């Protein structure tokens, strides 16, 4: 937590998340799982309409502070 | 019928006798909610006609929730035209979704109601026009529901191979969709999302994988 992002879901609510600008994706799976009840296995998120990958970073998606992801569950 | 388009209302009891002991407490976990239990054909269109029942069915006891909800559904017409539709392909559809509509305001019985949605013909047409009322809205806003849909398709062609086309069943880009076209709220239980966040829902459904069906409280 050194920065701040939201996270939007299809209900239209918007997740506060305070991270890292090198935390990988499933770590800020983890922070809303944690925060969600929600598996990480179950969540699938998108930045600019692209599905971030678990083992990549924030910083590799050029994801700065302020951003916006997408949170999409698959079943 | 072993497999009718809608069944009839039953209790959950008969969700331990269709079942594993993991899954038979959450059950007893949902009878401190729900009452009652029911059934769509599951053909990949459960969730449309599922909605489809629950709401109209409840319209018996609200005639003032019946009026705006026909008045939306009047206009929903000449809307899906505007941004794209053709008229004459959809007309039918939604003269039979208006219909029912019709039905419900005269006071038909639940019975007679089932019936309806026990006639192939008109219970498809049905589910027919809430994808074209799903499909509509999410063209509409192209903008918002870009972000949640993957790049290499418009929400146009994601539309006409997702929600358009009888048969493919529903997620939650579908469920905020119809939700906030028709503006009723809905509820879903797994085996508890509201659609839209932070309202009343008015419709509440039960999912389990590629299947909707009706629950009561």
């Amino acid at each position: 937590g050194s920065m701040q992002i939201f996270v939007k879901t299809l209900t239209g609510k918007t997740i506060t998340l305070e991270v890292e600008p090198s935390d990988t994706i499933e770590n800020v799976k983890a922070k809303i799982q944690d925060k969600e009840g929600i598996p990480p296995d179950q969540q699938k998120l998108l930045f600019a309409r692209k599905q971030l990958e678990d083992g990549r970073t924030l910083s590799d998606y050029n994801i700065h502070k302020e951003s916006f992801l997408y949170l999409v569950l698959r079943l | 019928g072993s497999n009718p388009l809608v069944s009839e209302r039953l209790e959950l009891s008969v969700l331990y006798k269709e079942y594993d002991n993991i899954y038979q407490q959450k059950i007893k976990d949902l009878h401190k909610k729900y009452s009652y239990i029911r059934k769509t054909r599951p053909d990949g269109n459960s969730f449309y006609r599922a909605f489809g029942f629950s709401h109209l069915e409840a319209l018996l006891d609200d005639s003032k929730e019946l009026q705006r909800f026909k008045a939306v559904s009047a206009k929903s017409k000449e809307d899906l035209v505007s941004q794209g539709f053709t008229e004459f392909t959809i007309e039918d559809f939604h003269n039979t979704f208006m219909d029912l509509i019709e039905q419900v305001e005269k006071q038909t019985s639940v019975a007679d109601l089932l019936a309806s949605f026990n006639d192939q013909s008109t219970s498809d047409y049905l589910v027919v026009y809430l994808r074209l009322l799903t499909s509509g809205y999410l063209q509409r806003e192209s903008k918002f529901f870009e972000h949640f849909i993957e790049g290499g398709r418009t929400v146009k062609e994601f539309c006409q191979q997702e929600v358009e086309p009888m048969c493919k069943e529903s997620d939650h880009i579908h469920i905020i969709a119809l939700a906030q076209a028709l503006s009723v709220s809905i509820q879903v239980e797994y085996m508890p999302h509201i659609f839209p966040e932070g309202s009343e829902p008015k419709v509440y459904l039960l999912y389990r994988p590629g299947h909707y069906d009706i629950l009561y409280k």
